């Protein structure tokens, strides 16, 4: 006879993950501000990669966290984010304080805890951004041409961030990010 | 068809404790 599994092995996760760094110097390809942390594949190794990291809240204007999954980077260019878009969370100055920092951790237990069903498979990661004008938290798919995998995250993670549900978000393509200027961004997908 | 594999819900996850 083995031992008993639950007494002493982990909890594995759905996917490994990976966390990165974003660190803001206006003076260098956007690339190369980009770092990697590390990374994990059970609930315990993510609490503790969490709790020892500094809160979004508590972090320099400019910056980002970024969790995606293993293999892929958090970036346009990537082979699972190329075709795909992002649900956005536009906060306020106010809400840096009250929500912040909780709606990120919800976005990170939706992404680990594999929260969507099998339409999770379409989730590359999530990205929050603290930026003084409003801070930004965003969960990426692979296909914004997926509409039903696309409309089922967005309902979910909108429930999950508790948010008043007469508040609409708009779910958009990278391709489409403007270039003109300004051009209007918009939305594929509003819920 | 797809694969079960692993899926938590929050509780269980907070339950694991660690930053409440
Ligand atoms: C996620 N991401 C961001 N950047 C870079 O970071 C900038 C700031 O993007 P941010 O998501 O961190 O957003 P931020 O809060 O800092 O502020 P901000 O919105 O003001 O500006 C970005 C937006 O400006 C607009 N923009 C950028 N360049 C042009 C342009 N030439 N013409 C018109 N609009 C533009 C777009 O709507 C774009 O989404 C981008 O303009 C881009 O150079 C990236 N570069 C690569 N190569 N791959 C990426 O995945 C990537």
């Amino acid at each position: 006879e083995v031992a008993n599994p639950e007494h002493y092995i982990k909890h594995p996760l759905q996917n490994r993950w990976a966390l990165w760094f974003f660190k803001n110097d206006k003076s260098k390809t956007w690339q190369a501000n980009l770092r990697l942390i590390s990374k994990f594949d059970t609930v315990e190794d993510f609490w503790a990669l969490y709790n020892h990291i500094q809160l979004s809240s508590n972090l320099m204007p400019g910056c980002d966290y970024s969790l995606f999954k293993d293999g892929i980077e958090p970036m346009w260019e990537d082979e699972k984010n190329k075709r795909g878009g992002r649900w956005l969370i536009t906060l306020n100055k106010q809400q840096r304080r009250s929500d912040l920092d909780r709606f990120w951790l919800e976005t990170l237990l939706c992404l680990i805890g594999e929260s969507f069903d099998d339409y999770s498979d379409d989730v590359c990661g999530a990205v929050v951004n603290v930026r003084a004008k409003g801070d930004k938290i965003a969960i990426w798919t692979t296909e914004c041409e997926n509409r039903e995998a696309v409309t089922h995250i967005g309902r979910v993670y909108k429930e999950r961030l508790g948010l008043p549900p007469k508040i609409v978000i708009g779910y958009q393509s990278h391709a489409d990010t403007a270039t003109k200027s300004g051009s209007t961004t918009k939305n594929r997908f509003v819920v | 068809p797809g694969g079960t594999r692993i899926i938590y819900d929050r509780k269980f996850l907070m339950e694991c404790r660690n930053s409440p």
